[PDB]
RNA sequence: UACCUGGUUGAUCCUGCCAGUAGCAUAUGCUUGUCUCAAAGAUUAAGCCAUGCAUGUCUAAGUACGCACGGCCGGUACAGUGAAACUGCGAAUGGCUCAUUAAAUCAGUUAUGGUUCCUUUGGUCGCUCGUACUUGGAUAACUGUGGUAAUUCUAGAGCUAAUA
RNA sequence: UGACGGGGAAUCAGGGUUCGAUUCCGGAGAGGGAGCCUGAGAAACGGCUACCACAUCCAAGGAAGGCAGCAGGCGCGCAAAUUACCCACUCCCGACCCGGGGAGGUAGUGACGAAAAAUAACAAUACAGGACUCUUUCGAGGCCCUGUAAUUGGAAUGAGUCCACUUUAAAUCCUUUAACGAGGAUCCAUUGGAGGGCAAGUCUGGUGCCAGCAGCCGCGGUAAUUCCAGCUCCAAUAGCGUAUAU
RNA sequence: CCCGCCUCUCGGCCGAAGCGUUUACUUUGAAAAAAUUAGAGUGUUCAAAGCAGGCCGCCUGGAUACCGCAGCUAGGAAUAAU
């Protein structure tokens, strides 16, 4: 059963002329224990919500009616899909999929959206919550009686709706693909297009290279060419828009459009949620506590969805969910196929430096060599001291868990107090410090290892891409975990950021790569954030603009009386 | 709007004083005799009496050349004659109200098993009927209150398909004649 | 094993024969149809596939069963006048599964252009 | 309801088309046509029904679009259209003809007639007028408008037209001493000779009949059909000929 | 007991022995009548409820161990 | 099957009500092997609603120059199948609920001699004493240029029909 | 007025009394009110125009609304079902044999209710009765019947698994039939009761006006015919107990 | 139980017809939506139901009655008002 709470709104509930009729009324108190605290003195009633059953007998005592009753969520165990394993996550329901339209999926991490996929695309039999005695294939058919999906099951299980996913981990994709991009792309065709899928992608200038020469940018967009070619019908996208720019991220949501025949089944899972109303066409929601249970919503619309979930209240329900809306020359490398010729620029202690890329530009090779590795060229500054660096793809092997791991082999003897008060109290993996290592999804990996790039001391912080693998809600929280580090600690640090929101927020000062992507390139000298971001914008030529009321950046449209009335006076962001 | 029928109606009525003795003692002694298997079985029949006796005893209040009378009695005793509990002689309407309730339970299929000496007691006609076993001229009947006119009571037999009939024996004998 | 016919209407506005099986099977299961219907052309003096039969109930106890036949003219007049059903039960027709809902979905999505996008919209 | 209607439930069909309760939840609504509603049988009940050449509601439609079946020697295309009381339902194709008659329970029967008799029949003329330069007008009751009639017609007389042509043969006046038919009320479908009529200001006007056996009833007058003159009957006649047999008398003859 | 319909306060019996120990403060019980229709008899004073649920489950099922709370 | 029984007193006969007894519908508790029927968001809130769906239609017989397919064993107005749009018709029936309404609704009855009626079915349609071997102008489908963040929004340019 | 009207429903000796939102007819309305376009037919809401009220998206310039249709969720509640399948049926619409129909049909949840009806049968042996032709009594007979005993026995069968048929748009369920399937036939029938009303303990242990049962009268203060338990029994029986309208 | 000895205008040994104080009452007759309710027929395997079905192309059902009050009608003229 649902826990109900009475929810007070400001407006219409003015305390001094309406007698104060919901206090009086109540029963909890009315033995004492106070969960609603008036007097007319006031501007609000204030009803406790923890000591608010939930029985609604306030609702109706009042003169000016403003009481709503508003359900909060728990573990309800009624109509249950399937759960994972003992005193383990218990995904509540499934997913509805559509005929010929994208299915957009919001919500936390470890939530449950990728366990969701693979039951629907018949990777996975559902156990129905029982993991003792698992219910056989034919008595599920009888649990989703009544429902379209006995129908749509029955076309998996005899494979006549075919089902391929783009896999959520996909820097590790090499280990079981050898060879050339040429020759592992095609042979898996099955339908011999092999022109749209290239120029929707910017593909073809990569295709000498090996599958292990790629970075993470170039590693995203290769798995999206080797779903989108092959002949299926029911396709599921997994973060779609991790490891890319925003110029990538809109010719990624345009390909995945051109996927729809109307019999095509496509379902997508973002994180990023400002092409989402250019991806998506219907976006069912993903509550719950985070790993213990989550259940799927009904499908709301594409600006609707968004816009429920970004007060946290779904309105089909009546649940909330959420109450919260010193010098360095320049120099050339060439790997194999291409040079970045730096040119020599400044630096600075006490300030923060945030790199403004493209896709093959040259990030993950420009912070090697500032730890003083691959420098075929005379001259670069090597650093005095030692250097904290974190890779863009971690792929861990280590033994047993993380408090041999984070706790006894750096810093033994530790920094706290003050260290975890300040750094790992909000980032939270003292709940995950029980479990091992190697069990981790891509939310957590990323989440421990920005923990040793910040513990361990050095002077210059070599880290890059923390929006990889992560949901919107940890995304601010960890701006300001660097901002309040590094700013006490008094070094300085290199940031790599992909994303819009986070790049903006922190920088002192803007390091940009100029030239032609990933085939001949340039790292300019140091400007400012605000000639520095409408510089590179301009070459993206994409003008961002903020929803005055949450603060989203969204992007106009390409030819629009926002977007030339924008890039006229090259304000590509108003207060950067 | 659907194409149904809800047309139905209860067969019995539950008496008014639940606990007298003297009803129990009679009822119970009809249960015990006529193989019948709770007391819903006998209140049925008091309910068909009853209907039958108020039809009756709503026609006896007319002059007797209405011609309601002389056709509704004729077919009601008709009826009576056709399943045997009023004989042929005696086709009065006066003599419908001298029926006793013992006259339905004897026409039942379990009781003209017992008394036509195909079974052993009237318990034993009570499972062989139950158990496909008893058919009224080729038509397999599996209901213990089927009320035997008198032109299906000369036709009882065992049926084609069953051990004590023509052939092929159960499942307990044929186990038990593999012995190795 | 044995086919009775019940009351027997030889139609000439639809071009056949109208009659009621009665089929006695005393020691079989419920007889398949088309052994029925090689009865029953063997009884006709016609072939096998212009005669259709359906609805057959097998009464309670083990004994006859109960159910209609059509002995037509010819099989022309067969693919004109027979339910398609009918005709889907013998391997002459088979129908296009979409069926309803899919149906109805490109109905209310092919309402909202207008054109020759209609048929580029699906 | 805003507008006319156009369905008609099961349970709300007429008693004499014998419909069942659990086919389905509508009855077919007869067509506008020249027949009432409640006093019509359509074709779909009259192939399907009552002689049983077409099993499904889709069978008389293949039947009826083959230009098979002939209702007063026209092609009617339309599976609901009315028909009924010597409307002459003429099949072709197995060279039978049948009449609309009323049998004595009240019910539209399967009688058949002679291929020499299906040329004609009678029509009951409901209103006479003048029109147009002096053209005589006659209007009979399944709302055939004939032009230049006998002058000697006047209302609730008996006519018998041609049914090629539409035109008058001959005609019956209304009288005591003519057989009679009731297409009426309580007494429908019994068949006598007139012997009376009170003639009320301002009402229905009662016609007593007395029938072959010698019982009598009477009947408003909008429901009296004059079949022939005298005693002689100008049609095939059902099998009991309208004689209303009691139900002790009708359990006798079926035993 | 406090309704929840209507916002008035009864006096409810709990019936069996034993069962008032089955019973935490602020629960949801449904009341039922106590059999004479309005009148409120037996040998206690002004009380015509009794108490036939808590949070959903009878108490003949708690009160025979078929069910638990 | 036109029926009564315990309770005022030390005991009795009564007026008398309470409680019993049997149907019946709404819920709820405990229970459950078969099989034919079968009500099911009315009661309180005629309160609020995400999403899919619930009304469309082409014959021999209104208008096709969309190669969209296709005959002509090829030389002429158009073979034929036909997506689209114009046109005609249906969308006023069916469904759902019971909020208003107490001579209002509704029911039997009687009348339109005080009125309308698409459709069907019969009548009428050289009754009139005054370019015709067939007349005009357009606009859609189509082609082409675009706006708007946003709709079953539609604006400009060019064609061509009619049972419009 | 917790009032849509009627055909009707539950009780019923005759009379009455009460109920009818509800599948047929007739009316009214599509959040509250208005006002209109087309049309033969509307004051249409799966049409339009505003006002009120509430709500969605927004580039804050604007755009679109109406489940008292089928399913579904919110909420209120003591109190009510699956976002399934199809035009086979029954009919309606259309220019029409040909297309369409959450109208309808079909399945699912379903102890609201209604009809049928399992949960053993028979033969032994032993014991007890019964009447006895014999027997004043001890004592007889399968020279005759009735009951019991977790004391034996081989005959019958469906619950159920499940090839097929058959049903049907295509499946399902029912019916037919092939193979498995019964000893304690653990393949284990429940709900209320035993003072009177009211069919059934004048039993064994606990509590000792406390806990409680009790519709009423009443029982409970150390032989409780009433509480709490066991045994036995006795109504009803795939059902019965309680609460409210009647 | 039924009629008879003890109204007038006139139409083919008068059917037809000028009409007589009203009504209440009664008895027949017309018209009274089907479904439900009594009820006839018929072995859904019995039954609740259903309108089917039966005989070796043929035969035959899908009845009937009640529907109060008000209206309409012809027979009666005790009892009751004027
Ligand atoms: N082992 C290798 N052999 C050959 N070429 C390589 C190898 N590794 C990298 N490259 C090339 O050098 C370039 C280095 O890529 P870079 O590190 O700039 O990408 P990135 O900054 O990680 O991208 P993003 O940050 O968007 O994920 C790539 O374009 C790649 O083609
Ligand atoms: N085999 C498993 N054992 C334990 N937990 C599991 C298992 N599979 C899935 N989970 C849990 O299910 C959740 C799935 O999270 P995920 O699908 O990655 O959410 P998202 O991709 O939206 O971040 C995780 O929190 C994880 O703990
Ligand atoms: S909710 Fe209660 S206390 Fe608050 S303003 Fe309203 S009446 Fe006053
Ligand atoms: S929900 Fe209950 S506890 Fe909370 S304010 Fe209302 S009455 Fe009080
Ligand atoms: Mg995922
Ligand atoms: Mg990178």
């Amino acid at each position: 059963k649902l826990t109900r709470i009475a929810i007070v709104n400001h407006d219409k509930c003015k305390p001094k002329k309406c007698r104060q009729e919901c206090k009086k009324s109540c029963p909890v108190v009315r033995m004492g224990k106070l969960c609603i605290e008036v007097t007319p003195q006031s501007k609000i009633a204030w009803i406790s919500e923890t000591l608010c059953i939930g029985c609604g007998i306030c609702i109706k005592k009042c003169p000016f009616g403003a009481l709503s009753i508003v359900n909060l969520p728990s573990n309800l165990e009624k109509e249950t899909t399937h759960r994972y394993c003992a005193n383990a996550f218990k995904l509540h329901r499934l997913p509805i999929p559509r005929p010929g339209e994208v299915l957009g999926l919001v919500g936390t991490n470890g939530i449950g959206k990728s366990t969701a996929l693979k039951i629907l695309a018949g990777k996975q039999k559902p156990n129905l919550g029982k993991y003792d005695d698992p219910p056989d294939w034919q008595e599920i058919l009888t649990y989703f009686r009544g429902s379209e999906l006995q129908n749509y099951f029955t076309k998996i299980l005899e494979d006549d709706l075919k089902a391929i996913i783009k896999p959520q981990y996909v820097d590790q994709i090499p280990k079981a693909a050898k060879g050339t991009v040429g020759s592992i792309l095609d042979r898996k065709d099955e339908t011999k297009t092999q022109a749209i899928v290239c120029q929707q992608l910017d593909l073809t200038h990569l295709k000498e290279r090996n599958v292990e020469d790629l970075s993470g940018g170039e590693l995203q967009r290769f798995a999206c060419a080797v779903v989108c070619i092959q002949k299926a019908d029911i396709f599921m996208f997994d973060e779609p828009s991790s490891y890319l720019d925003v110029k990538q991220r809109l010719k990624a949501a345009i390909t995945i459009r051109s996927l729809i025949n109307p019999d095509r089944y496509i379902i997508v899972v973002e994180h990023d949620l400002s092409v989402l109303d250019y991806l998506s066409d219907f976006i069912c929601c993903l509550y719950g506590v985070p790993s213990a249970y989550g259940v799927v919503t009904m499908p709301f619309s594409v600006r609707e969805g968004i816009n429920i979930f970004l007060d946290g209240y779904v309105p089909t329900e009546n649940l909330r969910f959420r109450d919260a809306s010193y010098k360095y020359p320049g120099m050339k490398k060439k790997m194999g196929e291409f040079e970045l010729a730096i040119v020599a620029g400044e630096f600075t202690d006490s300030e923060i430096m945030v790199m403004l890329g493209e896709n093959g530009t040259g990030k993950t090779t420009f912070i090697r060599m500032l730890a003083g590795r691959l420098k075929p060229d005379e001259g670069g500054e090597v650093p005095v001291l030692n250097v904290s660096y974190k890779p863009q793809k971690i792929s861990p092997k280590s033994t047993g868990s993380v408090r041999q791991l984070l706790h006894e082999k750096i810093r033994d003897a530790y920094t706290h107090p003050q260290f975890v008060t300040d750094v790992m109290k909000p980032l939270q993996i003292e709940n995950i410090i029980d479990q091992e290592v190697q069990t981790l999804s891509g939310g957590e990996l990323q989440r421990v290892a920005l923990a040793l790039c910040l513990g361990k001391p050095a002077d210059v912080y070599l880290i890059d891409e923390p929006s990889a693998y992560l949901d919107s809600e940890q995304r601010l929280m960890a701006a300001r975990v660097v901002k309040r580090f590094i700013l006490h600690a008094k070094k300085t640090a290199f940031v790599v950021e992909h994303d819009f929101i986070m790049a903006t927020y922190l920088a002192d000062r803007v390091i940009v790569f100029d030239g032609v992507p990933s085939k001949n390139t340039v790292a300019n000298s140091p400007q400012t954030l605000l000639a520095g971001m409408n510089k590179f914008l301009s070459q993206l030529e994409i003008t961002f603009r903020r929803d005055p009321n949450n603060y989203r950046p969204r992007i106009n449209k390409l030819n629009s009386i926002k977007d030339v009335e924008q890039k006229k006076s090259g304000n590509y962001f108003f207060l950067d | 709007p659907v194409a149904r029928s809800w047309v139905c109606r209860k067969t019995y009525v539950t008496p008014r004083r639940p606990f007298e003795k003297s009803r129990l003692d009679q009822e119970l002694k009809l249960i015990g005799e006529y193989g019948l298997r709770n007391k819903r079985e006998v209140w049925r029949v008091k309910f068909t009496l009853a209907k039958i006796r108020k039809a009756a005893r709503e026609l006896l209040t007319l002059d007797e050349k209405d011609p309601r009378r002389l056709f509704e009695g004729n077919a009601l005793l008709r009826r009576l004659v056709r399943i045997g509990v009023l004989d042929e002689g005696k086709m009065k309407l006066d003599y419908i109200l001298g029926l006793k309730i013992e006259d339905f339970l004897e026409r039942r299929l379990q009781t003209q098993v017992f008394k036509l000496g195909l079974a052993k007691s009237i318990h034993h006609a009570r499972v062989l009927i139950r158990q496909r076993h008893i058919r009224v001229r080729k038509q397999v009947v599996n209901i213990p209150s089927f009320i035997v006119r008198l032109d299906s009571q000369k036709h009882i037999d065992f049926s084609l398909r069953s051990p004590y009939g023509g052939g092929r024996p159960g499942r307990v004998k044929r186990k038990n004649a593999k012995k190795g | 094993v044995t086919i009775r016919t019940r009351k027997f209407m030889t139609n000439r506005l639809l071009q056949r024969k109208q009659m009621v099986i009665d089929v006695l099977h005393p020691g079989k299961a419920t007889v398949p149809k088309t052994e029925i219907r090689e009865k029953l052309a063997k009884m006709y003096k016609t072939t096998p596939d212009v005669i259709f039969v359906f609805g057959f109930r097998t009464h309670f106890g083990g004994g006859k069963t109960t159910g209609f036949g059509m002995i037509y003219d010819s099989l022309d007049y067969a693919k004109k006048n027979e339910p398609k059903h009918r005709l889907a039960r013998h391997g002459l027709y088979e129908k296009k599964k979409t069926s309803r809902k899919q149906r109805k979905e490109r109905k209310n999505r092919m309402k909202k252009v207008r054109g020759t996008a209609k048929a580029n919209v699906g | 309801a805003r507008g006319p209607k156009k369905h008609l439930k099961r349970v709300a069909a007429p008693k004499h088309w014998m419909l069942d309760k659990l086919t389905g939840v509508f009855a077919p609504r007869p067509s506008t046509g020249p027949h009432k509603l409640r006093e019509c049988l359509p074709l779909i009940i009259f192939l399907r029904n009552r002689l049983k050449y077409a099993l499904t509601g889709d069978e008389v439609k293949k039947i009826c679009m083959q230009r098979f079946i002939k209702i007063d020697g026209k092609v009617r295309t339309d599976i609901t259209y009315p028909a009924g009381f010597m409307d002459v339902i003429s099949i072709d194709k197995t060279g039978e003809n049948f009449r609309l008659i009323y049998d004595t329970k009240g019910r539209f029967a399967v009688h058949r007639i002679t291929p020499e008799e299906a040329k004609y029949k009678l029509c009951k003329v409901r209103k006479i007028f003048v029109g147009t330069k002096g053209i005589p007008h006659l209007v009979t009751h399944d709302a055939r408008t004939i032009r230049y009639p006998d002058p000697l017609i006047k209302v609730n007389d008996t006519i018998q037209i041609d049914l090629e042509t539409g035109k008058i043969t001959d005609f019956i006046k209304f009288d005591t001493g003519n057989l009679c038919m009731v297409t009426g009320g309580a007494n429908l479908g019994r068949i006598g000779v007139i012997t009376n009529r009170e003639r009320h200001p301002g009402s229905f006007d009662v016609v007593h009949v007395k029938d072959a056996n010698g019982n009598s009833f009477a009947t408003r007058l909008s429901n009296i059909f004059v079949i022939g003159k005298g005693n002689k009957p100008w049609i095939s006649l059902p099998r009991g000929k309208g004689i209303r047999l009691t139900i002790a008398e009708e359990r006798d003859k079926r035993l | 007991v406090q309704l929840i319909k209507n916002g008035k306060k009864i006096t409810a019996f709990v019936p069996n022995d034993g069962c008032l120990n089955f019973i935490e403060e602020n629960d949801e019980v449904l009341v039922a009548g106590f059999g004479r229709k309005g009148h409120a008899v037996g040998d206690i004073p002004g009380v015509r409820f009794k108490v036939v649920k808590v949070a959903n489950v009878s108490l003949l099922a708690l009160y025979k161990g078929k069910k638990e709370r």
